[PDB]
RNA sequence: UUUUU
RNA sequence: UUUUUUUUUUU
RNA sequence: AAAAAA
RNA sequence: AAAAA
RNA sequence: AAAAAAA
RNA sequence: UUUUUUU
RNA sequence: UUUUUUUU
RNA sequence: AAAAAAA
RNA sequence: UUUU
RNA sequence: UUUUUUUUU
RNA sequence: AAAAAA
RNA sequence: AAAAAAA
RNA sequence: AAAAAAAAA
RNA sequence: AAAAAAAA
């Protein structure tokens, strides 16, 4: 374009929002135990190192899961994951392995539309289950 | 729509008389706008040295 | 489109960053006196009702500004807007009248390409000169 | 030529067949328009049992599928104002922070400004349930909400 | 081909050992006269359908038909009241019968909107007829 | 595009003017009594205000007026534009009103090419006749 | 847009139902083997509750695919054999796959021609396995019923 | 922080200019990460009209293979730098990062 | 960098010119300076685009 | 249109 | 100048 | 189809 | 190919 | 045909 | 723009 | 249509 | 939206 | 032709 | 068209 | 894509 | 496509 | 490069 | 390409 400032005609006061929404992938880790599901905190994703510790309340499309350390010896690094709704739990065990031992082993789930409804701090995303001591995350959601 | 103001405007692009101009509201104005220009002037040097 | 989740065939972990950028346009209101300009601080955009908190720097791209009280008695609103920039203020008076003495005045301009920098809180954004007490400001940023 | 028919001006027969479904309380859209009472600086909870109403024909519903918020200032401003008001959208599954804001470049023109509920989240919604906080410089709000009633 | 073949397997791949299942679900229910009854949503698990490894589930269009004959001089009829958490409906969904040896069918669908998990505490629609058992086939989404 | 400076292969010494013309839209503003014509002068347009008080002469193309204060009770803002040419002053009233009491006045006039000459601060441009005290100008013209 | 209110059905004559379909899935499980001996594989190992399948007492194996659980012994890489079994006949293949990186896992499948696709109950065997790795991993695509 | 005086140097043939535009800045680890461990890097744009919070960061999927993961520099941003002046932060697990910075030098 | 140019004839003026990226034309207020002049001449003619704001 | 195979 | 539901003749 | 005119 | 303005 | 709306 | 297996 | 083949 | 590809 |  | 999420060569 | 305008 | 490079 | 944000002026 | 069973 140009090289110096220009006027704009604007016209009416245009509808404004100030603390509008947000869709992110959020990475962050969490700590597994051996042979002991965890379930994941959706206050995990309100935070000041996410820039979204202004929201409250956020709907979950999809998640992501990493195993984020070494596996126990001998063996290849594997993650579940088992999602979890207000309105019930679900059961199933999107699983995902590695085949190289030192490859970290992946897997998520989507969200359908109809069950895409907001989740505050105290209620729980999924179950994470793995061999390894700690998986990272990276969760595509709607912050509202 | 209607009948004429007589604003003599000989040809359209020729008139040799004041036409009334219909404004409107308020235009944006700035009466201190910007330029773009090739400045000629002149600098000193020395044989040797920059300037 | 579906009723349940579905399982999603991830691959390896991806490039991640929990604080991106974030094209805003903020919505503020500045304290305007009769014949005095303000210079309208950066510091303004960062905060907790715009959820830029967690920003330290921003890039502004355009300046629109409303008057946000009504004129004085027998007269017709106005607002001027004079750009600055850390490298060289302008001179530039952009400047907005109101036809109707009961409606806002309303003028803008848009920073060039070469002129968009990061501006911190210390830095301001424009001048602002009214003849009404309030104007509202939108200023359509980046921030980073 | 012959067959010119879509007047008629005497009752016709229905040859009905078998006995049809039918529903004696089906589902109503509607567009239902209502004002609240609002205090400066002070937000305030929508009701939906405000929807719920013998003066809207809705008196007979308990529940309902809110589509759309639009909201209007229904008195006038304070003086050297101009009109605004804000939308915060609220939810069962967990409160919005958005604050949907629509002013006045007249002060003696409405404010307006209006959102609209995805269809992830439109989900029914019972009278003690609430559908935004409103705020305004004005001390009444007036709302139309598209909502489907079931 | 009549005999094994070779399958050049590679990597590892993604597992659900526990998946979805997509179902339509038939029982039974008992009505009495004038009383509007509740069905439970628990009773789409059960052994009888492969489904008591499942917790929730997701409806999405209810099918009723009435089971044993009307009460004389009448035809079968049949009504269904659809239930939500997040609000009750106030619809009667009703279909009757043209011929008092024939069944009487009505149903509903659950938009995609309100198309969420139940569990088995939870209650499907409100069922009122004047035979004294209905049948249900329920088309939902276990998870 | 080039990311740092490139050389210019210039020639000969180019034809240079440090004092060259320009066509602005000076904005300005006059006091108006009732009953009363003002004659405009030709000096206001020069000014360091306006970046022109470097030029002695300018050469008017077209001329409008706008309503600046409020008009007396129960009355429509009006305003009237006679043109004057030092050859020859017109008689013609270019009158504008407005069709809301809240609403300014607009009337202007396009000056012919033939009538196109020099003016100097001494000139004036046009008498003005309102019922408001004050009226805002817009003038189209060459300064030299 | 979208439906957003419950719809009535005009449905008719009671149709034909069946509360226990079957079921075409792909099974994970893991099963032991020692060094130099090979492991029966048995069908009952699909019939269990962590698969949704214990109300299944036959099953039609179309598909066997199997990868190295464990890392193998030091200096070797991993592979891993499959032997297909049937109650007509038992095959004499040993499908082998061999993996050419040591922390890589091995893998190979074999696929059941339409013709041999007949039922298997739990006592029977569907393959033998065998792998200088301590364990093997199973997907066995199959229908139930 | 990664100084900008690190380009200007005899080993580059760049010890003549004193001022560079960067363009595209890309890192990665050079050493083994900790025991148990993924390799990251994390890279933080810094400017002298206003530092970044970016965290640009990237993860290796295989213990015995690098992290890498790079940042752009938009076009209105792109000015010159001299050796007192830092590029950006880095951070990792490793302790050592290998940067191919894409600068025009002037 | 030292953009030059060189006359051919003793009696010809020398010119040579450059112009800046779009990436660096910001503002420079009368305490800057725009480039550094070398020449055998005691004099050198400039003519500067710019764009004055 | 209205009444009829 | 462009739609979701209550019945609804006719191509 | 008024009043002026390569 | 039939009727009733 | 009847209920939001849209320049 | 390949298709084949129960609601 | 069963086992070996031929330029990522 | 579930089985074996999606080129 | 040199680069990532 | 640009900033972040997901798709596909 | 500067500043003016049937 | 940007910069350096030959008529 | 999904939303939010200037506009082809 | 490949012995075997076929095949207007
Ligand atoms: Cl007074
Ligand atoms: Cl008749
Ligand atoms: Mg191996
Ligand atoms: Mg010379």
């Amino acid at each position: 374009n140009s090289n110096v400032v220009t006027m704009i005609r604007a016209g009416s006061y245009p509808k404004v929002n100030p603390t509008p929404t947000w869709v992110r992938a959020i990475p962050f880790e969490v700590s597994v135990q051996s042979g002991i599901a965890f379930k994941v905190p959706v206050g995990s994703l309100f935070s000041a190192n996410f820039r979204t510790d202004s929201f409250t309340s956020v709907t979950v499309m999809s998640v992501r899961a990493w195993t984020q350390l070494t596996p126990p010896v001998n063996e290849y690094s594997f993650v579940r994951l088992k999602p979890l709704f207000k309105t019930g739990d679900s059961t199933e065990e999107f699983e995902g392995r590695a085949s190289n031992i030192n490859t970290r082993a992946s897997v998520g789930y989507r969200i359908p539309t109809n069950l895409r409804q907001n989740t505050v701090a105290a209620d729980n995303v999924c179950e994470v289950r793995s061999n390894c001591r700690q998986v990272a995350l990276v969760i595509s959601c709607c912050f509202n | 729509r209607g009948k004429v103001k007589p604003n003599r405007k000989s040809t359209g692009d020729n008139s040799n008389v004041v036409t009334m101009i219909r404004a409107g509201s308020y235009p944006k104005v700035n009466p201190t706008p910007t330029w773009v220009r090739a400045i000629p002037f002149e600098v000193s040097v020395q044989s040797g040295i920059a300037f």
